[PDB]
RNA sequence: UAGCGGCGAGCGAACGGGGAGCAGCCCAGAGCCUGAAUCAGUGUGUGUGUUAGUGGAAGCGUCUGGAAAGGCGCGCGAUACAGGGUGACAGCCCCGUACACAAAAAUGCACAUGCUGUGAGCUCGAUGAGUAGGGCGGGACACGUGGUAUCCUGUCUGAAUAUGGGGGGACCAUCCUCCAAGGCUAAAUACUCCUGACUGACCGAUAGUGAACCAGUACCGUGAGGGAAAGGCGAAAAGAACCCCGGCGAGGGGAGUGAAAAAGAACCUGAAACCGUGUACGUACAAGCAGUGGGAGCACGCUUAGGCGUGUGACUGCGUACCUUUUGUAUAAUGGGUCAGCGACUUAUAUUCUGUAGCAAGGUUAACCGAAUAGGGGAGCCGAAGGGAAACCGAGUCUUAACU
C-alpha cells in the first residue's frame, strides 16, 4: 500500500504566510510594524551600517599580512598516520593518500591522537611530543 | 550567488578558537607624545570583540 | 496550479447574507453593509446576555416591593425580615408567588414581621 | 536469513542485514518523495510585468484627474496582462544521500519479505513472445498484479505483456522503491536475488 | 581566496586539479627526387534517409435508457490496453497503434572508383625593421600610477640579426624556458525566423500570445506610433408546415420536431447587484448607526398540546458604522455608489540557526561517464589543534631579557 507512508513527527511544518486575515496572526502588516524604512519593499540599511556613525570595521585599525607560505604548509595528524598503506611516511606518500594536499611543500607531524605502527618518517619536521610518541610506538625519524 | 565578504572588515578582524574575534586597539597611530606610557602599553596588546558588536562582525564576515 | 476562487467566495457571502436576514434596506442585500450588521449584532447579543440578568432582577425587585407594600411593609424591611427569620432562604425570582398565590405571600410577610419584631 | 523457494519447495540463504531489519518509515518516505519529485518536470509560463506586450506610456497624467494613480498599462493590478510573481521553468530534483537510498531500499525489501509479498523462483520465462503464454502462466500462479525482475534480460519475456498494465517486467539493475512499494507482489529469480544482495549489500 | 579600492560603496583573478573534445600544417627557396601524398571541383556504382503510400487481430446476448460504449452473463486478440471519434465510459464499431512492406522522378548523408587542379619525399639553405625597445598622452589586463611587471597605440624616436633576442610582476646577477615583428586549420561551445514527432503536479475565454472569433483588425493620431471588445442550440437542423391577433409589421398564442421549446436563433448551465407581480403581518401623535434583550397581538403546519415550529413585530431597557492614521476619532480627519470577476511576502543561488533522517572521527561528492532517478567519478569541501603580524612553535603558543 503506497498511500501509507508518512513523515516523522516534527520533520515538516507549513511555515508562515503573511497578510492573510486576522486569525493567522500575520495579517495586514506581516511582521513589519508601522511605517519606517524597515518596512517597504527592498528596505533596510546595508550590511554593517550602524547609522551615520562611523562603523566598527572602519573606526578600528588594520594589522598584519599574508605570508604566502602558510598556504603551502600543512600539518598531518599523528592519529591515523596509516593511510600511507605501507612504506615510509613521505611528502609524496601523504599526497598519494589524500591527507595533505597536492600544492603542499612542508608538513608537520604534530601530536594528536595516537600511533601504534612502527613505520618511519622521512623528510618531515616533527614536534617533541610526536617524536616521543613515534619512538615509543617503535617508529623512526630520518634525523 | 555567493555572499561577498566585506574586505574592510576581513583585514580588521580575525577569528579565534571559540568563535570570537580579536582586533587591535585604537588611539595608537599618531600624536603619541602627550599620551601616557601606561596608556600606550595597555593599548599595545590585542583585545576581543564585545557582545553587542558580534552581530555586526559576523554579518560582515560570513566566510570567516 | 492556478486557483480560481469563486465557489468559496460565494459560499462565505451566502453565509453572511443568510445571517443578515430581516434587516432593513441594504443591510440584508449588500454584503459590505450586511457584514457590519452581523458583527454589531453579535456584539449586542454578547452584552445583553449579561444585561438580561440585571433587567430580570430589577423587575423581580420592583414586583416584590409592590406586593410587600400591599401587605404593609417595604421591600428593604421585608428582605431583612426574611434574612433574619431563622436564615429563611427564599428567592427574588420566586416572587411569582406574589402574582399567583396571595395567601402564601402574606404568610411570608407574617413571619418577616415576626422576625423583625 | 532464509527465503523459502516457491517453484521447487527448496530454501535459499540471503543476507540478514539486507533482507531483514527494522522498517524505517521516515527514511523510505523521504526516498519515495524524492523519487516522485524526480519525474516532476518544469516547463512553466506566465510572462511577468516586463515581458508583456504593451507600451511604457503613462495611461494618464499624475495629477489633475479624479482617476487613481496609474504608471503602466502592464500593471499586475490591471485587467490587462501582468502577473506579480511570474513562474520560470525550474528543476524539482532532490539530492538523496547515496547511503540513504540503499538503506531505504533495504527496509523496503525487508518489509516485503516480512509481509510475504515477495516470492522467489529458479527460472521464469516464456518460450515464445505471445502474451497469451504469459497471461496463462500468471493465471496458473495466481498473480493478478505483479512485478517481475530477472538478470537474464529476456526479450521474449519483455515483449510478452509489454502493455499489460497489471504485469511489469524489468531488469535486476533497474529496481526502484516506488515500483517495489506500488506493485502488489514481487517475483524474483534466484539470479536476481543474488545480484541485488551483491548490490544493495 | 590572493589582490584592487574616496582601502568607502564595491570589483575580483591566476597557479594548480578533475572533465568534454584530440589535429596539426604551409610561405618567406631551389637541388634532387619525383609526380607521389592530402585536399577542392565534377561523372559512375553500392548502401542508407527524405519527398506520396499498402496491409495491419479479436463480441455476442439481456436490463435501464431518447440513444449503450454503462450494469449482469458468457467469449476472443494482444510484439496492437498510445490516442481520437461514434446518440452516456468501447482492446474486439470506425480511424488508428505494435509489426511487416513500398518509389516512376528529384535530392541529402557516408563509402568505392573515373577524370581535372594543387602537389609528395630527401639534402642544403633561409628564418617576417621604421619592427622590438624608449620619451609624452591614453586604453585594456581582477590590478583606479601606485614600489607596477605584461599587452595596444595617437605623437616623436629607434636597436641586435643564433655569436642574437623575449619572459620569469620595480630593478640587478645566476639559472630555467621560449623564438615576435607572415598565414591556414575540424571537434568539444552559442542560438532558433522555420519544419516533423512527442512531453507537461502549464492556462482554460477578465486565464493563456494583444489576437481560441476574418487581429495587428475596428478605432485613435499629421506622423513615428498606440490598439481593443467579441467562444458554447441540439446526437442529428429534425432551425418551428399550418392556424390566430397584429400595420401582407415587431412581438406573441396555438400546432408540429425533438429525450428536453422553461434547448427557439438575443439559443449549455444561468449566481449577485438591480427592477417587478401575488400572499401574510406591521405601518398615517411619532423623533436619531435601524440592532440587540424582553414582548402582546395576528396569520399559517403539527403535536396528546393547550403557549411546539415558521412569518411578522404593537410597546419597552440598552445602544453615535467600518477601515486607515493617531496621544487620542460618532467625529465635521482619509477610502469606499453596489454586485460579480481579478489584485499584493514569491523564485534562484549563497550563508547562519532550529526540527527531523542517514552515517559516526568521519561525512559528502561537483562537472562528467552511464543500459540515464541505479552504478561509477573523492577533483574538491567541512570537521578532528591552537597561538602569533609573520618566520615559527605546537597541547600549547604569544608578550618580555624572563615572568610568580
Ligand atoms: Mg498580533
Ligand atoms: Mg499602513
Ligand atoms: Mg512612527
Ligand atoms: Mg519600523
Ligand atoms: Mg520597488
Ligand atoms: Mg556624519
Ligand atoms: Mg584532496
Ligand atoms: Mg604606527
Ligand atoms: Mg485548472
Ligand atoms: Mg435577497
Ligand atoms: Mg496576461
Ligand atoms: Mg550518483
Ligand atoms: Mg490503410
Ligand atoms: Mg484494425
Ligand atoms: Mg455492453
Ligand atoms: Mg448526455
Ligand atoms: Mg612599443
Ligand atoms: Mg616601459
Ligand atoms: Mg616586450
Ligand atoms: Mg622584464
Ligand atoms: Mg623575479
Ligand atoms: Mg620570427
Ligand atoms: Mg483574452
Ligand atoms: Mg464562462
Ligand atoms: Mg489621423
Ligand atoms: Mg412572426
Ligand atoms: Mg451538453
Ligand atoms: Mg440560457
Ligand atoms: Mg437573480
Ligand atoms: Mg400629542
Ligand atoms: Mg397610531
Ligand atoms: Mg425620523
Ligand atoms: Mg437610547
Ligand atoms: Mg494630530
Ligand atoms: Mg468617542
Ligand atoms: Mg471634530
Ligand atoms: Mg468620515
Ligand atoms: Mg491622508
Ligand atoms: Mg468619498
Ligand atoms: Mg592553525
Amino acid at each position: 500500500r503506497l498511500n501509507t507512508l508518512s513523515p516523522a513527527e516534527g520533520s515538516k511544518k507549513a511555515g508562515k504566510r503573511l497578510g492573510r486575515g486576522i486569525g493567522s496572526g500575520l495579517g495586514k502588516t506581516g511582521g513589519r510594524g508601522h511605517k519606517g524604512q524597515k518596512s517597504r519593499s527592498g528596505g533596510g540599511v546595508r550590511r554593517g551600517f550602524e547609522g551615520g556613525q562611523m562603523p566598527l570595521y572602519r573606526r578600528l585599525p588594520k594589522f598584519g599580512f599574508t605570508s604566502r607560505k602558510a598556504a603551502i604548509t600543512a600539518e598531518i595528524r599523528l592519529s591515523d598516520l596509516a593511510k600511507v598503506e605501507g612504506g615510509v611516511v613521505d611528502l609524496n606518500t601523504l599526497k598519494a593518500a589524500n591527507i595533505i594536499g597536492i600544492q603542499i611543500e612542508f608538513a608537520k607531524v604534530i601530536l594528536a591522537g595516537e600511533v601504534t605502527t612502527p613505520v618511519t618518517v622521512r623528510g618531515l619536521r616533527v614536534t617533541k611530543g610526536a617524536r616521543a610518541a613515534i619512538e615509543a610506538a617503535g617508529g623512526k625519524i630520518e634525523e | 550567488p555567493k555572499i561577498k565578504t566585506v574586505r574592510g572588515a576581513a583585514k580588521r578582524f580575525k577569528k579565534t578558537g571559540k568563535g570570537g574575534f580579536k582586533h587591535k586597539h585604537a588611539n595608537l597611530r599618531h600624536i603619541l607624545t602627550k599620551k601616557a606610557t601606561k596608556r600606550k602599553r595597555h593599548l599595545r596588546p590585542k583585545a576581543m570583540v564585545s557582545k553587542g558588536d558580534l552581530g555586526l562582525v559576523i554579518a560582515c564576515l560570513p566566510y570567516a | 496550479a492556478r486557483v480560481k476562487r469563486g465557489v468559496i467566495a460565494r459560499a462565505r457571502h451566502k453565509k453572511i447574507l443568510k445571517q443578515a436576514k430581516g434587516y432593513y434596506g441594504a443591510r440584508s442585500r449588500v454584503y459590505r453593509v450586511a457584514f457590519q450588521a452581523v458583527i454589531k449584532a453579535g456584539q449586542y447579543a454578547y452584552r445583553d446576555r449579561r444585561q438580561r440578568k440585571r433587567q430580570f432582577r430589577q423587575l423581580w425587585i420592583a414586583r416584590i416591593n409592590a406586593a410587600a407594600r400591599q401587605n404593609g411593609i417595604s421591600y428593604s424591611k421585608f428582605i431583612n425580615g426574611l434574612k433574619k427569620a431563622s436564615v429563611e432562604i427564599d428567592r427574588k425570582i420566586l416572587a411569582d408567588i406574589a402574582v399567583f398565590d396571595k395567601v402564601a405571600f402574606t404568610a411570608l410577610v407574617e413571619k418577616a414581621k415576626a422576625a423583625l419584631a | 536469513m532464509e527465503l523459502v523457494l516457491k517453484d521447487a519447495q527448496s530454501a535459499l540463504t540471503v543476507s540478514e542485514t539486507t533482507f531483514g531489519r527494522d522498517f524505517n518509515e521516515a527514511l523510505v518516505h523521504q526516498v519515495v518523495v524524492a523519487y516522485a519529485a524526480g519525474a516532476r518536470q518544469g516547463t512553466r509560463a506566465q510572462k511577468t510585468r516586463a515581458e508583456v506586450t504593451g507600451s511604457g506610456k503613462k495611461p494618464w497624467r499624475q495629477k489633475g484627474t479624479g482617476r487613481a494613480r496609474s504608471g503602466s498599462i502592464k500593471s499586475p493590478i490591471w485587467r490587462s496582462g501582468g502577473v506579480t510573481f511570474a513562474a520560470r521553468p525550474q528543476d524539482h530534483s532532490q539530492k538523496v544521500n547515496k547511503k540513504m537510498y540503499r538503506g531505504a531500499l533495504k527496509s523496503i525489501l525487508s518489509e516485503l519479505v516480512r509481509q510475504d509479498r515477495l516470492i522467489v523462483v529458479e527460472k521464469f520465462s516464456v518460450e515464445a513472445p505471445k502474451t497469451k503464454l504469459l497471461a496463462q502462466k500468471l493465471k496458473d500462479m495466481a498473480l493478478e498484479d505483479v512485478l517481475i525482475i530477472t538478470g537474464e534480460l529476456d526479450e521474449n519475456l519483455f515483449l510478452a505483456a509489454r502493455n499489460l498494465h497489471k504485469v511489469d517486467v524489468r531488469d535486476a539493475t533497474g529496481i526502484d522503491p516506488v515500483s517495489l512499494i506500488a506493485f502488489d507482489k514481487v517475483v524474483m529469480t534466484a539470479d536476481a536475488v543474488k545480484q541485488v544482495e551483491e548490490m544493495l549489500a
